[PDB]
C-alpha cells in the first residue's frame, strides 16, 4: 500500500476501520457519528505516517498537530487523545530514537523485568521512556537471550534467531531504520543432495525436485481440507496432530493408486473373458462347419441326374454352410476388435506407485524443513491450529542481519539498568507490592532481593514449564495459567557452526539440502547455510533429530557433518574445521527449548491466557480488589506473532503499555 | 474448498483407515492380495485363450465354398417350385434362406409364391410341420 494507508498497514492496522483496541479507548467516537470516525482514522494514520517517515527522532504532540491540515487540526483534544494512545501502545516512539523532551526529573513507580531478551528490553525502553524506574534481571552474562550470535574475528553466525521474515508490516523495519542495521536478502534457491552408493551425492533433478515439493504442498492443503471440511480433529478422545493427518492423507493416496490398478486389471479380465467366450463359440462353430462341409461334399457327390430331394439336399447344405461361414466372419471380426482393445488397455496402465523410496525420502526432507520451521516433530503440532498465524505474515523477501542479530538487542540494551548474571529464583507478589529473589549465577549462595510495584515476567515458556520449577511463584500461579503453560508446545531446533580456512562449497549458493536415508532421522543435518564472504557452513538439526543430537558429543556431530559434506563436495576437498560450535537449546537452562508451537490440544487462545496478568489476593481480609501485580511478555504470549523476534518485541511493547496504564493512569481518557 | 486436483479424500475412506490401530495397513494389504489375485487370474485366462487360438489355426478356409450367382429370374419352373416347397418345410417363414436355396428367386417372389400356390402346395400344412420341430 501507499500513503497514509501504507502507514496503517506498516503498523498492522486496518486503514479504514477502528480496531477493538481503539474502540476501548475511544468509545465515544466508535459509537458516535460515521464522519468523526473517518476523521479519527485519518489522524491515527497520518500520525503513524509521520512517525514512520522519520523514526530516528521522537514525534511529539506539538510536532504532530503542526503537520495536520483542516479540519483535522481543528479538534486538538482529539489529536492529543490519538497521539497519546499511539504513544502508550508503542505504535509511535518505540525503539531507539532521539528524545526531544528530556526524561522526567523524577521517576514514578518501580518495575522489575525478568530476562533481557528482546521482549524484556523492548518493554524496559518503553517503561523507562514513560518515566518509570526499571531494572532488568538477566541470568546470562549477555543481553538478547534467544537472540545469540557467535563471533570470531569478523566472522559471525547466529546460533539463535537469524531471519527477519519480511519487512512489510514488521516492527523490525522501524528498528532497522533507527540503527545502522545492514540487512542481506536470502536467495531461496536450494538444491537437494541424495546419496548414490559409493559415488558422490547427486543433485536432485528439477523434474523430481519440483514434483515432490508440489506434492508436499498438496499434502498440506489436503490435511487442511481434512481438518475443516471433514472435521477430522479428534481421534480416540485425543486431538489429531498434523503428522497424524499427513499419514492418513498419504495412506489414502496409496489406497487410490491401488484402487485404480484393481479396476484396471478388472477391466482387462472382463474383456479377457469376453474373448474366452468368443473363442469357445468360434471353436464350436468351426466344428459344425467342418461337419457340414463333409455332409455337403457327400450330398454333392451323388451325381446328376438327382431327384429333387437329393437336389434340395445339395442346395440346402450349401446355403447353410454359407450362413455359418457368415457367422464365423462376424466372430472373427469381433476377435480382432477385442484383441485390439486388449492391447489398448494394456498399453495404458494407471500409476504404478504413489511414491517411490526415492520420492518418499525427498518428501521427508520437505517434512524435516517444516519441522525446522515449527521447531517440532509434525506429530506434536495441532492439526486445527498449527498455522493460525499464517494470515499475519509480513510481505517482502526474508533477510538476515549482516553484523549478527545480537546487533539488535545490544542496541536496545543501551541506557538500561541491566543486572547480568542474576538468576531469579522466586517471585513474590502481594496486594502491597512485589519482591523478586535472585542469586548470583557465579556464586549461588550470594542472594539478592528486589522490591517493586510490578513484575514483568519474560521467562521463556520452556523455563515456565520446568519440573521441578526453576522459578517459584508465591502465591502459586492459578490453575488457568499453569494449564496453559502445560498445554502449549515449546519446541526445539539446533545449529552447528563450521569454520573452515577456505571456502570449498559453491559461493553463489546460499543454502543446500541433504536428503536423509530414513524418516526417523529426516531432520539430522538436513540443511546447510552459507552467507557472507565468511567461510562458515551452518548445519541445521530439526524435528525428532534435534532432541537426540543434544545427547551426542560435539566431535561425533562435527563428524557426521563432515561425512555429509565429503559425500557432496568430494571425499578430499573437505578440510578439517578450525572452529566448531554446537547449540543445545533444550539443554540450555535459560531457554529449555527454542520457541513455542501450537501443540495438539492447545490453540491460539492459550497464547492469550499466557499474556493475562495476575492479581494477588487481598492482604487484610475484606480489603478491596487490588491492582494487578505480575505481568507476562515474551514470544509465547502473542497470539498473532508467536515464535518470532518481532512477536517478542511487540509483546514487550504491549506490556509496557498495560503496566503504564495500570500504574501511571491513562492520561488520554481525561 | 474441495480436495486438491487429484488428491482423494472421501469421508468414507477416512473413517475406514482411522477405525483402529492398524486398520491402515489392513486395508492396504487387503488390496495388495486383491491385486496379485487378479494378476494371476489374467496370466491364466491369457493361457486358456492362447490354447483356444491354436485350435482355430487355419481358420475356415478349407471349408469355404465358392460364390455362385445367376440372374434373378422371373419364371417359376416345376423343378424350382419343388425346391421352394422343401425350403418352406425346412426353414419356415425365413423368406431369405428360402430365396438363397432356390437361387434365382428374389425375396419378394418367394413371398408371392407363399400366396400364389398357397392352396395348391398346402403351404398351411407345410408351415405347421416346421413348427413341430
Ligand atoms: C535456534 C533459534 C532460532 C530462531 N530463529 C528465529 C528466526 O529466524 N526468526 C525469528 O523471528 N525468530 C527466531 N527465533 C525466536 C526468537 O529468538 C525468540 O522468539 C525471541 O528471541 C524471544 O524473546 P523473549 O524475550 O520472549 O525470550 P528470550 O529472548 O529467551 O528472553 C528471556 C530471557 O530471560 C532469561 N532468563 C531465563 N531464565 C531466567 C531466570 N531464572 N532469571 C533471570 N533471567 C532468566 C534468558 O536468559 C533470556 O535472556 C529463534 C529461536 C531459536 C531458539
Amino acid at each position: 500500500p501507499s500513503g497514509v494507508e501504507g502507514a496503517a498497514f506498516q503498523s498492522r492496522l486496518p486503514h479504514d476501520r477502528m480496531t477493538s483496541q481503539e474502540a476501548a479507548c475511544f468509545p465515544d467516537i466508535i459509537s458516535g457519528p460515521q464522519q468523526t470516525q473517518k476523521v479519527f482514522l485519518f489522524i491515527r494514520n497520518r500520525t503513524l505516517q509521520l512517525w514512520l517517515d522519520n523514526p530516528k527522532i521522537q514525534l511529539t504532540f506539538e510536532a504532530t498537530l503542526q503537520q495536520l491540515e483542516a479540519p483535522y487540526n481543528s479538534d486538538t483534544v482529539l489529536v492529543h487523545r490519538v497521539h497519546s494512545y499511539l504513544e502508550r501502545h508503542g505504535l509511535i516512539n518505540f525503539g531507539i530514537y532521539k528524545r526531544i523532551k528530556p526524561l522526567p526529573t523524577k521517576k514514578t513507580g518501580k518495575v522489575i523485568i525478568i530476562g533481557s531478551g528482546v521482549s524484556g528490553l523492548a518493554a524496559a525502553r518503553q517503561l523507562q521512556s514513560f518515566g518509570m524506574d526499571v531494572t532488568l534481571l538477566e541470568a546470562r552474562d549477555r543481553v538478547g537471550g534467544r537472540v545469540a550470535t557467535f563471533r570470531k574475528g569478523n566472522y559471525v553466525a547466529d546460533l539463535g534467531a537469524m531471519v527477519v521474515t519480511g519487512l512489510g508490516g514488521n516492527p523490525m523495519a522501524v528498528v532497522s531504520k533507527q540503527v545502522n542495521m545492514e540487512l542481506a536478502k536470502i536467495k531461496q534457491k536450494c538444491p537437494l543432495y541424495e546419496a548414490n552408493g559409493q559415488a558422490d551425492d547427486v543433485k536432485v533433478p528439477k523434474e523430481k525436485d519440483e514434483m515432490v515439493e508440489q506434492e508436499f504442498n498438496r499434502l498440506l492443503e489436503a490435511t487442511s481440507y481434512l481438518s475443516h471440511q471433514l472435521d477430522f480433529n479428534v481421534l480416540n478422545n485425543k486431538p489429531v496432530s498434523l503428522g497424524q493427518a499427513l499419514e492418513v492423507v498419504i495412506q489414502l493416496q496409496e489406497k487410490h493408486v491401488k484402487d485404480e490398478q484393481i479396476e484396471h486389471w478388472k477391466k482387462i479380465v472382463k474383456t479377457q473373458e469376453e474373448l474366452k467366450e468368443l473363442l469357445n463359440k468360434m471353436v464350436n462353430l468351426k466344428e459344425k462347419i467342418k461337419e457340414l462341409h463333409q455332409q455337403y461334399k457327400e450330398a454333392s457327390e451323388v451325381k446328376p441326374p438327382r431327384d429333387i430331394t437329393a437336389e434340395f439336399l445339395v442346395k440346402s447344405k450349401h446355403r447353410d454352410l454359407t450362413a455359418l461361414c457368415k457367422e464365423y466372419d462376424e466372430l472373427a471380426e469381433t476377435q480382432g476388435k477385442l484383441e485390439e482393445k486388449l492391447q489398448e488397455l494394456e498399453a495404458n496402465p494407471p500409476s504404478d506407485v504413489y511414491l517411490s523410496s526415492r520420492d518418499r525420502q525427498i518428501l521427508d526432507w520437505h517434512f524435516a524443513n517444516l519441522e525446522f520451521a515449527n521447531a517440532t516433530p509434525l506429530s506434536t503440532l495441532s492439526l486445527k491450529h498449527w498455522d493460525q498465524d499464517d494470515d499475519f505474515e509480513f510481505t517482502g523477501s526474508h533477510l538476515t542481519v549482516r553484523n549478527g542479530y545480537s546487533c539488535v538487542p545490544v542496541a536496545l540494551a543501551e541506557g538500561l539498568d541491566i543486572k547480568l548474571n542474576t538468576a531469579v529464583r522466586q517471585v513474590r507478589y502481594t496486594a502491597s507490592g512485589c519482591e523478586v529473589i535472585a542469586v548470583n549465577t557465579r556464586s549461588t549462595s550470594q542472594t539478592f532481593i528486589y522490591k517493586c510495584d510490578a513484575v514483568l515476567c519474560t521467562l521463556p515458556l520452556g523455563v515456565l514449564k520446568q519440573q521441578p520449577p526453576a522459578v517459584q511463584f508465591v502465591p502459586p500461579l492459578p490453575e488457568w495459567k499453569t494449564s496453559a503453560v502445560q498445554r502449549m508446545g515449546f519446541g526445539n531446533l539446533n545449529k552447528v557452526v563450521l569454520c573452515f580456512d577456505r571456502v570449498f562449497w559453491d559461493p553463489s549458493v546460499n543454502l543446500f539440502g541433504h536428503v536423509g536415508s530414513t524418516t526417523a532421522s529426516r531432520g539430522e543435518l538436513f540443511l546447510f547455510w552459507n552467507l557472507y564472504k565468511a567461510p562458515i557452513l551452518l548445519a541445521l538439526v530439526a524435528g525428532e533429530a534435534a532432541g537426540i543430537m543434544e545427547n551426542i558429543s560435539d566431535d561425533v556431530i562435527v563428524g557426521r557433518c563432515l561425512a555429509i559434506l565429503k559425500g557432496i563436495f568430494g571425499s578430499s576437498a573437505v578440510p578439517q574445521p578450525k572452529e566448531t560450535v554446537v547449540s543445545r537449546w533444550r539443554a540450555d537452562p535459560w531457554a529449555r527449548g527454542s520457541y513455542s508451537y501450537v501443540a495438539a490440544g492447545s490453540s491460539g487462545n492459550d497464547y492469550d491466557l499466557m499474556a493475562q496478568p495476575i492479581t494477588p489476593g487481598p492482604s487484610i481480609p475484606g480489603a478491596p480488589q487490588p491492582i494487578p501485580r505480575l505481568f507476562f511478555a515474551g514470544e509465547h504470549t502473542i497470539r498473532n506473532y508467536p515464535a518470532t523476534v518481532h512477536g517478542a518485541l511487540l509483546s514487550g511493547l504491549r506490556e509496557a503499555g498495560r503496566i503504564a496504564d495500570q500504574f501511571l493512569g491513562a492520561m488520554y481518557t481525561l | 474448498r474441495k480436495p486438491p486436483k487429484g488428491m482423494f479424500l472421501s469421508q468414507e475412506d477416512v473413517e475406514a483407515v482411522s477405525a483402529n490401530a492398524t486398520a491402515a495397513t489392513t486395508v492396504l494389504r487387503q488390496l495388495d492380495m486383491e491385486l496379485v489375485s487378479v494378476k494371476r487370474q489374467i496370466q491364466n485366462i491369457k493361457q486358456t485363450n492362447s490354447a483356444l487360438k491354436e485350435k482355430l489355426d487355419g481358420g475356415i478356409e478349407p471349408y469355404r465354398l465358392p460364390e455362385v450367382i445367376q440372374k434373378c429370374n422371373a419364371r417359376w419352373t416345376t423343378e424350382e417350385q419343388l425346391l421352394a416347397v422343401q425350403a418352406i418345410r425346412k426353414y419356415g417363414r425365413d423368406f431369405q434362406a428360402i430365396s438363397d436355396v432356390i437361387g434365382n428367386k428374389s425375396v419378394v417372389q418367394v413371398k408371392n409364391f407363399f400366396v400364389n400356390y398357397r392352396r395348391r402346395f398346402n403351404i398351411d400344412e407345410v408351415l405347421q410341420e416346421w413348427e413341430a420341430e
